[PDB]
């Protein structure tokens, strides 16, 4: 009954639980947990938790 | 060593993103279960959970769904 815009990023749980930490520090990116290997993110964010998680490793 | 951070960097790089339109909410499993499978005998299902009632579909998919969604509901 209800369609939502988002993205959806699919990824090894160890690179879900970055994410999940960017977002605890940053706020605006996780819009839902969907499953071991899935979030739903803001559109928007994707950019943004690519280039931090590409960072994290250095 | 840490060719550690290597092995993530690789992990990092098979990481997926997709556009397109979260399902939710629906009244009935037969509902949800007809615009799932709709949506994967097409080709633009990316994901679903029977027990949520919830499914993704890929945006260049997003009005095929809508449409067939007014047509059989």
């Amino acid at each position: 009954a209800r369609a939502r815009k988002g993205a959806l990023v699919q990824c090894d749980p160890s690179i879900k639980a970055l994410i999940l930490q960017i977002d605890a520090k940053m706020s605006d990116i996780v819009l839902e947990e969907l499953d071991d290997t899935h979030l739903l993110v803001n559109p928007s964010k994707v950019e943004f938790v690519k280039h931090e998680l590409n960072r994290l490793l250095s | 060593v840490v060719d550690q951070i290597r092995l993530w960097q690789l992990e990092l790089d098979r990481v997926i993103t997709y556009e397109g339109s979260l399902y939710s909410d629906f009244e009935t499993s037969q509902e949800y279960n007809l615009l799932s499978k709709y949506a994967q005998d097409i080709g633009v299902l990316l994901w679903k959970d029977d027990k949520k009632k919830k499914f993704f579909i890929s945006k260049e998919g997003n009005s095929q769904v809508l449409d067939f969604a007014k047509r059989k509901l």
